[PDB]
Formats: structure tokens, C-alpha cells, sequence
């Protein structure tokens, strides 16, 4: 498009996905700061893989300010290029490395109603993310974060038809993927924001299974085993058993003590099993939770 | 519920209709190619419906592949050797966008009677996203109907599989419907679906919805209600094969209307 290699000066390695490497590297010309992810065609004996033509062509559609932006795309006959906005961090080093006696709630509410904005116009345009995870939310100096890494993205169309399964990293998976529901919607996303929520606050996973059964068991332990009464039509679901054990319902102020009555009425609408009563990023926004939200910086 | 997503179908709708304007197709392009015609064209559209159903490809899929030809062809000249090549690639690259398993390159190359080599796939797969500078999330007469099928009250199956295959029949015939955007002939195809089924017209709801009314349908839905008197002499037959299967209701074997009454 605009743009050749010519103009840009590789600075080091930044990350490796399963498509290749990504380097921060430096326009000459203009001095801006980039992310390249090199997608490598030449060792490619399937053409262009589906992948890098879904993250393409769905981020090219995608301005908004909670959405790392795609500036270019370099395409030799050996090599393809995405030049991505630079940011310096991911929520989940954050939380590593930084967030050692805690994320401040300030900063929490900050970055929850920063990616509810960014997964909301996503939706708003029939874009589902399928992977939100701390590790694919990106963070600048300014105080932004910004959903990133569509690899796992998808187009639907209203209502969903069925899609691919057994989507969105483990333990960020939403019980009606686990379950082996016929379709899935935008809910999905809204169960890992949850997750997320959930993560920010205590700086741990909040369900961490080992397989697609502990991950339904660990859920279950905590929001109580659903019935008909919670979730009308889960007994019927294709990979729902009978013999699943009947959990209690723990309170919620037992599964993020430190929370407030608001963050846990927020935290509660987004892990509502019921992906129909789940609330929606747009709702979520004028959640009470964030009546004093400001963009604090790391 | 939430898979008829609620709080974004608005949304969805009107950036659809932004959209739909952005990948539209030349109206005149086919006068402007100097070696293929119409006839070529609906020759390798019916073709590209067999290759669907031989290998169990959504409807989704042949849309967008048709989408990404008739681009191609509003800016790119091509000799009618080659015209199979790039309805190959457009429908490998709309595999790839919307198939949860899509076929492999080889096996396109094989239903093309190894006319052309997987090379000559691969390097053409690569000019059509240039050409296209890989905007493939098209908006088709199909993402449409499946919203203007949230209004029929109560859901047909028959409305539903005969306004699909009515807006298949459109993707055969540059002559007329490239000049009409995908939500056009879809809404023109569902009021005739639903008036053939059921007797019932263009629902209010809809007008709402789309600002359409027969009024500003009915240059779309004469030229539809032609094709579907038509389309048992049509030289194109595949699509009518494929709607006699059950589980298109075989819609195909339906009656056409021989009136609309507006
Ligand atoms: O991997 C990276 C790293 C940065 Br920093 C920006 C974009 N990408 C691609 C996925 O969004
Ligand atoms: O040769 C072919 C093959 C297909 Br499939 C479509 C069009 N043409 C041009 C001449 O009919």
C-alpha cells in the first residue's frame, strides 16, 4: 500500500504467534513507532492462510481508539507485512510485573469501560474477537488499552449461523462453547471481559481448568451448577450430562472479596450463564460501576 | 435473544447499507471487457453453485465469491481463458473468509479439470486480494434476508428458502442486477418469496427498517418476477437443481405468481 521496507529500521523482537515473529521497528521517514507481524507465504503451501485474511481485512474496517489499528500492509510474492500502531505493554505483564500489591480501582474501571467501548464497536460492525485474554490487551504510555490480535476473529451475520468451536483460550471460554452449543454470539466476548474483570482484581485467573471439563466444573463451583430455572434449555445442550454435580450458587462477594456492591453487580451481568440475560457491552457502559471513571496513566 | 443480537442489529443494518455502496461493483464493466460477456459470466457463476454444492460450501460463500469476481472485473481486463482462474481463487479466498473447513488449494485446482496448475491459483489469489486491497467483509443479499426474516411473523421455511433461492438466481444475470445493491434484490426477493408462499406483501416493519417500500423495490421486483417465470429455460439450471434438494424445501418446484398486482 503506502509503504516498503525500505523506510523502516527493525529495533528488536517483541513477540512470536504461530504465524511468525513481530519486531518494534522505527519509520524513518516520519519517525513513528510501529509493531511489524512478518506472516511468512513462501513456506505457505495453502496460499494465504485464512487467519491473516480474516485479521486483515476485518481491522481494515475497525477504527476506533480501543482498537490497535492496522497503518499497512506490505505484500511481496515471498512476504506479507502487517504494520501495526506500537504499544509498549500487555495487560497481562502489567499484571505480572507491575501490578504486584495491585491494580489501583481507578486504573481497573480505566481499562474495563476502555474495552467495553472497543469490544462494543466491534459488535456494532459484526465482528465477534473470540480470544479476549490479558495477553491480547494492549497498553501505551498514555493510559490507552486496546483489544488487539483478531487472528481468531469473525464476521457474523444476524442471527449467528454456526461457527467454529471450541474458540476463545481455555480458561476465558464461555460455558455455551464448553457445552457444544449449536451457536454462539456476542456474548462470548462479553464472558471473557468477565474474566478479565474478574483478573484485573485479584491479579489471578478466575477460572483456570486444565481441560474442557474441570473448566465447566471450576465455573459451576463458583456461579452454582445451572438448571432450567437460570438457564432455560442447558439440560438439552449437546455435551450437558445429568450426572454434572449440582454445585451451590456461592455469593459473589466471595468470589472477589475486594469488590464493591457495583463492580459485583457489573462482574455478576457479564458471567450471567444465560448468554440472552448476559448484559451487552453497550448496556455495561452506563453501569453505575463506572459513574466516576476518568483515564488514569500506568 | 442474543443470537438475533438485540442491541447491535440496528447498528449491524445500517453499517451493512454503508457498506454495501463501498463494494459495489461497476454497473457498466462488462461492456468494457473487450473478451467476456453476460453469458460467460453466468456460465461460470452456475459453475462456481455446483462447486458449492459438491462440496457442501455455505450459500454465504458463493455470495461473497461473486462479489469478489464482478470487483475484479470493474478494474481488471481478462482474456475468457483465464476468467475461470479468477472465479477459482475469489472462491477459495471466500472459503477462506467464511468456511469453518475450507477446502484445500489442490482440491481447487482439481475441479478446474487441471486447466490451470496450483501455481497459477496461488499467484492469482494474490492479485485478487491487491486488487481488492483485501477487503473481502462484503456485504451480501444474504446477510440481509437472514435480517429481513426476523419480521415474517410466524418464520416460514418455505418464504426462507424460496426468497434464497430468488436471490441466487440474481448472481447469474449481470443483466439486470448488477445494478441493484445486494439489499434491494434481497428485499425484492423476500416480498416475492413471502407473496408466493403466503399471499402477504412487503411488511411495514420492514419499511421501517430499511426505508423501502414496493414503490422504490418494484423496477428490482418486475426484473425478479421475470427471472423466476423465466428460469426454467434459463440456460443456467444449477441453481434450480440444487433448491429441488429437501433441505431447500424444494422451494424450486414451487409456482411462480403470473401476477404481483403492484
Ligand atoms: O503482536 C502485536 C504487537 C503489537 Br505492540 C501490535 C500489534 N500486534 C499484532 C496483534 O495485534
Ligand atoms: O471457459 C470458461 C469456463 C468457465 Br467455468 C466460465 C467461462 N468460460 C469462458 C468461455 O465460456
Amino acid at each position: 500500500g503506502p509503504g516498503s521496507m525500505e523506510n523502516f529500521q527493525k529495533v528488536e523482537k517483541i513477540g512470536e504467534g504461530t504465524y511468525g515473529v513481530v519486531y518494534k521497528a522505527r519509520n524513518k521517514l516520519t519517525g513513528e513507532v510501529v509493531a511489524l507481524k512478518k506472516i511468512r507465504l513462501d513456506t505457505e503451501t495453502e496460499g494465504v492462510p485464512s487467519t491473516a485474511i480474516r485479521e486483515i481485512s476485518l481491522l481494515k474496517e475497525l477504527n476506533h481508539p480501543n482498537i490497535v489499528k492496522l497503518l499497512d500492509v506490505i505484500h511481496t510474492e515471498n512476504k506479507l507485512y502487517l504494520v501495526f500502531e506500537f504499544l509498549h505493554q500487555d495487560l497481562k505483564k502489567f499484571m505480572d510485573a507491575s501490578a504486584l500489591t495491585g491494580i489501583p480501582l481507578p486504573l481497573i474501571k480505566s481499562y474495563l469501560f476502555q474495552l467495553l467501548q472497543g469490544l462494543a464497536f466491534c459488535h456494532s460492525h459484526r465482528v465477534l474477537h473470540r480470544d479476549l485474554k490479558p495477553q491480547n490487551l494492549l497498553i501505551n504510555t498514555e493510559g490507552a488499552i486496546k483489544l488487539a490480535d483478531f487472528g481468531l476473529a469473525r464476521a457474523f451475520g444476524v442471527p449467528v449461523r454456526t461457527y467454529t468451536h471450541e474458540v476463545v483460550t481455555l480458561w476465558y471460554r464461555a460455558p455455551e462453547i464448553l457445552l457444544g452449543c449449536k451457536y454462539y454470539s456476542t456474548a462470548v466476548d462479553i464472558w471473557s471481559l468477565g474474566c478479565i474483570f474478574a483478573e484485573m482484581v485479584t491479579r489471578r485467573a478466575l477460572f483456570p481448568g486444565d481441560s474442557e471439563i474441570d473448566q465447566l466444573f471450576r465455573i459451576f463451583r463458583t456461579l452454582g451448577t445451572p438448571d432450567e430455572v437460570v438457564w432455560p434449555g442447558v439440560t438439552s445442550m449437546p455435551d450437558y450430562k445429568p450426572s454434572f454435580p449440582k454445585w451451590a450458587r456461592q455469593d459473589f462477594s466471595k468470589v472477589v472479596p475486594p469488590l464493591d456492591e457495583d463492580g459485583r453487580s457489573l462482574l455478576s451481568q457479564m458471567l450471567h450463564y444465560d448468554p440472552n440475560k448476559r448484559i451487552s457491552a453497550k448496556a455495561a457502559l452506563a453501569h453505575p460501576f463506572f459513574q466516576d471513571v476518568t483515564k488514569p496513566v500506568p | 435473544g442474543v443470537n438475533e443480537v438485540p442491541d447491535y442489529h440496528e447498528d449491524i443494518h445500517t453499517y451493512l447499507r454503508e457498506m454495501e455502496v463501498k463494494c459495489k461493483p461497476k454497473v457498466g464493466y462488462m461492456k468494457k471487457q473487450p473478451d467476456i460477456t453476460n453469458s460467460m459470466r453466468a456460465i461460470l457463476v452456475d459453475w462456481l453453485v455446483e462447486v458449492g454444492e459438491e462440496y457442501k460450501l455455505q450459500n454465504e460463500t458463493l455470495h461473497l465469491a461473486v462479489n469478489y469476481i464482478d470487483r475484479f472485473l470493474s478494474s481488471m481486463s481478462v482474456l475468457r481463458g483465464k476468467l475461470q482462474l479468477v472465479g477459482t481463487a475469489a472462491m477459495l479466498l471466500a472459503s477462506k473468509f467464511e468456511e469453518i473447513y475450507p477446502p484445500e488449494v489442490a482440491e481447487f485446482v482439481y475441479i478446474t479439470d487441471d486447466t490451470y496448475t496450483k501455481k497459477q491459483v496461488l499467484r492469482m489469489e494474490h492479485l485478487v486480494l491487491k486488487v481488492l486491497a483485501f477487503d473481502l467483509a462484503a456485504p451480501t443479499i444474504n446477510q440481509f434476508l437472514t435480517q429481513y426474516f426476523l419480521h415474517q411473523q410466524p418464520a416460514n421455511c418455505k418464504v426462507e428458502s424460496l426468497a434464497m433461492f430468488l436471490g441466487e438466481l440474481s448472481l447469474i444475470d449481470a443483466d439486470p442486477y448488477l445494478k441493484y445493491l445486494p439489499s434491494v434484490i434481497a428485499a425484492a426477493a423476500f416480498h416475492l418469496a413471502l407473496y408466493t408462499v403466503t399471499g402477504q406483501s412487503w411488511p411495514e416493519s420492514l419499511v421501517q427498517k430499511t426505508g423501502y417500500t414496493l414503490e422504490t423495490l418494484k423496477p428490482c421486483l418486475l426484473d425478479l418476477h421475470q427471472t423466476y417465470l423465466r428460469a426454467p429455460q434459463h440456460a443456467q439450471q444449477s441453481i434450480r437443481e440444487k433448491y429441488k434438494n429437501s433441505k431447500y424445501h424444494g422451494v424450486s418446484l414451487l409456482n411462480p405468481p403470473e401476477t404481483l398486482n403492484v
